[PDB]
């Protein structure tokens, strides 16, 4: 009845050593969300910067613009990955 | 897994509102938990510039 | 420095090891002066090593131009259309052979900075972390301070 | 004013323990001083005769015809 | 004045409590020391810097084999605060010319003359 | 002395195709050694930089500064050679695309060195209606920019 | 002037290709750009040590965060995975924490299991059977 | 006037480089530049890919029909490409459907047709043949080689490798250059669909499973400008997929896409291609 972590929320972790004791086999299949645990699907520059700040819960300073020296230092074709 | 690129990216960096009842609690020991969840330091995706902080509602 | 230089991600050209390996070096263009003391080690490279080199990789087409140059060059062209022009000016034959094998072994991608030392295209197998991994659910999907 | 923490005391103490065991293993030599005497005089003398010998064998290198003539290749041309 | 420090001989006389503490025998002691520099010779006097150069200990954390003879022990008593001493114990024999390459000095202090990389 | 801006009216383009939009005209005109300073012409040159030439003329007739009359001569002259020399059918259908002012070859007067300051005035007129001024970006544009920056971000310094 | 210097545009331009992105006259004037370009190269080499350092504290922040999700603390996880002869490093554990959180959950279960065997072994002291995951694989 | 020559030569060539960057010339094809031997470089294209061709047949694989027509427009002052490209694209369509029917047996054949029409699309095949030196060997009329022409020459090269050395070696060729283009791409980046929910509903009718209930599993930030939803999709109160989104409809459609990847074997955890 021992569980080293409460195997309830992410995966059901079942540790094992092998008979030689050299490799640790972990067995951990996924824990599905139960159907009981779900809800059914329900069916001017000043005031604009205050309105965006209060909308997105950030300060005001990232809504003021920046000069051309900062707009043109920017890399417009940045390298992509994955 | 098996999400598309955009909803995986949305799902990872999405920010979570936490509730935190401060009755009979010390203010600094609430402040430590609140501070960790405000910086995003409770996420393994954390980075300073990546802006992954959350919301803490202390009642 | 890294902020002055451009950078890129580590890549291949057309998934160059997956199916088969393709030599990314198409053309070499040696240009060697006949009379000229700077292309001496180029001369002894064409005489000794360029036929052995041209047989060790037949997907490479090699042009020895042998004009009156005052600096000899090797011009590697790559399958993705990159051009690396390097000099073989006042080099020994062995230094030219390590340079030509250096150009053979590499690909046409830039020698600008590489950002990460790796490139998975499928980094996650068990599903990437989102903040609702590692959280338990509640009965009927309730949230804190939800009465019904 | 600077004060002593518990890190500094525990560190200082584990250096004292390494020191005490150094005291232990220096307290039982395998030989007495009469037994050790001249027990490695030969190897020390041959070692210094090697140092002496490499000191007294210093001289300019050999100069060759082939190097001096091999400078003439700087005007090797094709035909 | 800061001078060179002699250390009296009662400091270097073992007690049977210490034979119970460490693993030593006063009769039939060990032949070879393993000495390891673990504290810099900088901010130390120049004589201790020299003794570290003689003993062959200019790298930190690199073991060196010495004889357990009173001359080498005298130099070790000069710099005993910078070094660490263990007995070189040898579970099997000293290596013959067959086992000369395939040795490994382990961290216990023992020198094993057959060093496979396979588990037991 | 360099004189590259006068030459710019000499570019001859190869003739177009019938499945191709009509290229607008470009009329590079300038005046050299205006006795005025280059930084006082910057306000007059800056004033008219996207206006139609009738709005530019109209704004420069009622300005008090010395350079306004000089720029109005440059723009009436470039409206003339716009129509005569460069096949612009309507006098009205021009706008100022470029109006700058460089420094000219100044003189030095020993009093105690004091410069007699000269300037030029460079105007490119472009055939067509003046381009619509840039609208101030709304909260929809700011919100989409912010969210697109949030969509852009990656787990950094990992696989 | 018998031989005055012809090839001086190129020495200047060897410095100024590194300064093309600075601010102020540092991108233009050679006297200013030399002090800033030298000073940028000194920072550029002292920052190799800080790149290594800051990646490692970044990994400890990510392993700390992800192991606090499973109740463990960082010293408990790293200590009791050393004690299991799982010689993974911080880079790999942080990357498993992000991309493979079931393997990270099972590693947190293996480290807390080993932590409890360390507790129960160092509680009931004396000769007893060792824990199952407490056993070590001897290499000879 | 500083006497000397070397700084004026170096400065002369840097002025030449700023002339090339300020006003670069239009790109000329490679056969109209120095160091070109066309026959030697067709043989190099053969040995580069590690196979053998009958060299005349590969030569006709690079000769378009536009080139002959503008060439005979230039005569007045060669076998075409189309037979080999017909055979090559017929073969590569049926062998790509062989591979993708064998390694994805649960796909609908509409999806196999959209995968195969991705791996023989103009974007993929034109991206492949600009890095295999096909474009440099194409005898085309105009430069750069327009993408329909270069698609035709690429499948002509497949047809020439077919008549050279049989169906198995071309199967390995198509495997190693066209199939490796779907590494790192998700299924619905290749087979685009609108209404994935109706498609998932129809597929679940074909397995004789009931229609799935979309059912909100987890959420956050519901009354903000940055919500997050995980909609689940249950079948007889067991979920088949669950996906996130910024709104509820977005997450529901995306959970339908997760279920469609799961029905078809095209998950992110699928066994990779065995090369």
């Amino acid at each position: 009845t021992y569980s080293p972590l409460p195997d309830d929320y992410n995966c059901n972790v079942e540790l094992a050593l092998t008979s030689d004791g050299r490799t640790i086999v972990c067995y951990h299949p996924s824990v599905d969300i139960p159907y009981e645990h779900t809800k059914p699907i329900p069916r001017e520059e000043g005031p604009m910067i205050e309105q965006l700040s209060k909308m997105f819960f950030t300060t005001k300073h990232r809504w003021y613009p920046h000069g051309r020296y900062h707009r043109c230092r920017k890399n417009l074709n940045p390298p992509k990955d994955r | 897994s098996s999400f598309s690129r955009a909803p995986q990216q949305w799902a990872t960096f999405a920010r979570i509102w936490y509730l935190l009842d401060g009755k009979m609690q010390p203010p600094g020991k609430l402040a430590a938990m609140a501070s960790i969840r405000l910086q995003g330091l409770h996420k393994p995706v954390y980075h300073a510039l990546s802006d992954c902080g959350d919301h803490v509602v202390i009642m | 420095t890294a902020r002055g230089t451009p950078s890129r991600f580590l890549a291949s050209v057309l998934h160059n090891g997956l199916g088969r390996y393709v030599q990314q070096l198409q053309r070499l263009s040696f240009s060697v002066s006949r009379d000229g003391a700077s292309s001496r080690g180029a001369r002894e490279f064409v005489e000794r090593e360029v036929i052995d080199f041209a047989r060790r990789n037949p997907g490479v087409v090699i042009y020895v131009n042998s004009r009156p140059c005052c600096v000899p060059r090797v011009v590697a062209e790559y399958l993705n259309g990159a051009v690396r022009e390097e000099s073989i000016h006042c080099k020994s034959v062995e230094e030219i052979s390590t340079l030509v094998q250096k150009l053979a072994d590499q690909s046409g991608l830039d020698v600008i900075r590489i950002r990460k030392p790796f490139h998975t295209d499928n980094p996650s197998i068990q599903g990437q972390w989102h903040p609702f991994t590692n959280k338990p659910t509640t009965f009927r999907g309730l949230r804190p301070r939800e009465v019904q | 004013p600077r004060f002593v923490s518990l890190r500094a005391k525990q560190n200082m103490i584990r250096r004292l323990e390494i020191e005490a065991e150094n005291h232990y293993w220096l307290s039982m030599p395998y030989m007495t001083r009469e037994q050790e005497r001249g027990h490695a005089a030969v190897r020390r003398r041959e070692a210094f005769e090697a140092i002496k010998a490499a000191a007294t064998s210093k001289f300019p290198p050999h100069r060759f015809i082939a190097d001096q003539l091999d400078h003439l290749n700087v005007t090797k041309k094709w035909s | 004045k800061f001078t060179r420090s002699r250390i009296p001989e009662k400091v270097f006389q073992a007690s049977p409590e210490d034979h119970e503490k460490y693993g030593g025998d006063p009769q039939n002691p060990h032949k070879l020391h393993i000495v390891t520099r673990i504290k810099s010779t900088r901010r130390r006097p120049y004589w201790e810097k020299d003794i570290i150069k003689m003993l062959g200990l200019e790298k930190a954390h690199t073991p060196q084999v010495h004889k357990n003879i009173p001359s080498v022990n005298a130099k070790l008593k000069v710099v005993k605060h910078l070094i660490r001493i263990k007995p070189l114990k040898l579970p099997q024999g000293l290596p013959a010319e067959e086992n000369m390459s395939n040795t490994c000095l382990k961290s216990t202090g023992e020198l094993v003359v057959q060093w496979h990389l396979k588990p037991v | 002395i360099s004189r590259k801006w006068e030459k710019k009216n000499k570019i001859v383009y190869p003739p177009q195709l019938p499945g191709e939009p009509r290229r607008p005209a470009e009329i590079y005109h300038c005046r050299r050694q205006i006795k005025y300073s280059k930084d006082k012409m910057w306000y007059l040159a800056k004033l008219i930089r996207g206006m139609s030439i009738d709005q530019a003329l109209a704004q420069l007739e009622f300005n008090d500064k010395k350079g306004a009359k000089i720029i109005k001569e440059v723009l009436l002259e470039a409206q003339d050679m716009a129509v005569r020399d460069h096949n612009v059918e309507f006098r009205s259908n021009l706008y100022i695309a470029e109006s700058t002012s460089g420094r000219g070859q100044c003189l030095k007067r020993i009093r105690g060195i004091m410069e007699k300051v000269y300037c030029h005035y460079f105007v490119k007129l472009v055939e067509g209606p003046p381009p619509p001024p840039e609208p101030p970006k709304t909260a929809v544009a700011h919100a989409k920019e912010y969210i697109q920056q949030l969509r852009s971000r990656t787990i950094v310094h990992t696989l | 002037l018998r031989n005055r210097v012809t090839d001086r545009y190129f020495r200047i331009q060897e410095v100024l290709k590194h300064a093309r992105h600075f601010r102020g006259r540092k991108n233009r004037c050679y006297r200013l750009a030399v002090r800033t370009v030298i000073r940028a190269f000194v920072k550029c080499t002292k920052a190799r040590y800080l790149k290594k350092k800051n990646m490692r504290t970044l990994w400890i922040n990510r392993i700390t965060a992800a192991s606090q999700e499973h109740g463990l603390k960082y010293p408990a996880l790293i200590g009791n995975l050393v004690k299991c002869q799982v010689e993974l490093n911080r880079k790999v554990l942080a990357d498993l924490a992000i991309y493979e959180p079931k393997t990270f959950k099972s590693l947190a279960a293996l480290a807390s299991r080993r932590r409890h065997e360390g507790f129960a072994a160092a509680l009931g002291d004396g000769k007893e059977p060792e824990g199952i995951f407490s056993r070590v694989v001897q290499y000879h | 006037v500083k006497k000397g020559f070397r700084a004026a030569f170096r400065f002369q060539k840097e002025l030449e480089r700023q002339r090339l960057l300020r006003c670069p010339p239009p790109p000329v094809r490679r056969s109209e530049k120095p160091n070109w031997d066309y026959h030697a470089e067709i043989q190099a294209f053969g040995h580069r890919l590690q196979e053998n061709f009958s060299l005349d047949l590969l030569k006709t694989a690079f000769v378009n029909s536009c080139y002959i027509k503008s060439e005979e427009a230039k005569r007045q002052q060669l076998k075409s490409n189309q037979e080999l490209s017909e055979q090559g694209t017929s073969f590569s369509q049926t062998c790509l459907t062989q591979f993708l029917e064998d390694e994805y047996p649960d796909m609908p054949t509409e999806g196999i047709k959209n995968l195969v029409d991705f791996l023989t699309g103009e974007e993929v095949v034109c991206h492949v043949a600009r890095n295999l030196a096909v474009e440099q060997l194409t005898l085309s009329e105009e430069f750069p080689v327009p993408p329909a022409v270069l698609q035709q020459t690429f499948f002509a090269v497949i047809g020439a490798l077919l008549q050279s050395s049989g169906p198995e070696r071309t199967a390995l060729f198509i495997r190693d250059f066209l199939i490796t283009q779907m590494t790192g791409k998700e299924l619905f980046e290749m087979w685009k669909i609108i209404n994935p929910m109706g498609l998932l509903v129809e597929e679940l009718k074909k397995r004789n499973v009931s229609a799935p209930e979309s059912r909100l599993t987890r959420q956050s930030g519901g009354t903000t400008a940055l919500p997050l939803y995980f909609v689940g999709l249950y079948c007889d109160k067991k979920l088949i997929a669950e996906g996130p989104g910024e709104t509820v409809l977005v997450a529901e459609e995306e959970a339908a896409r997760v279920a469609l990847r799961k029905l078809y074997g095209f998950t992110e955890n699928r066994r990779p291609w065995n090369y």
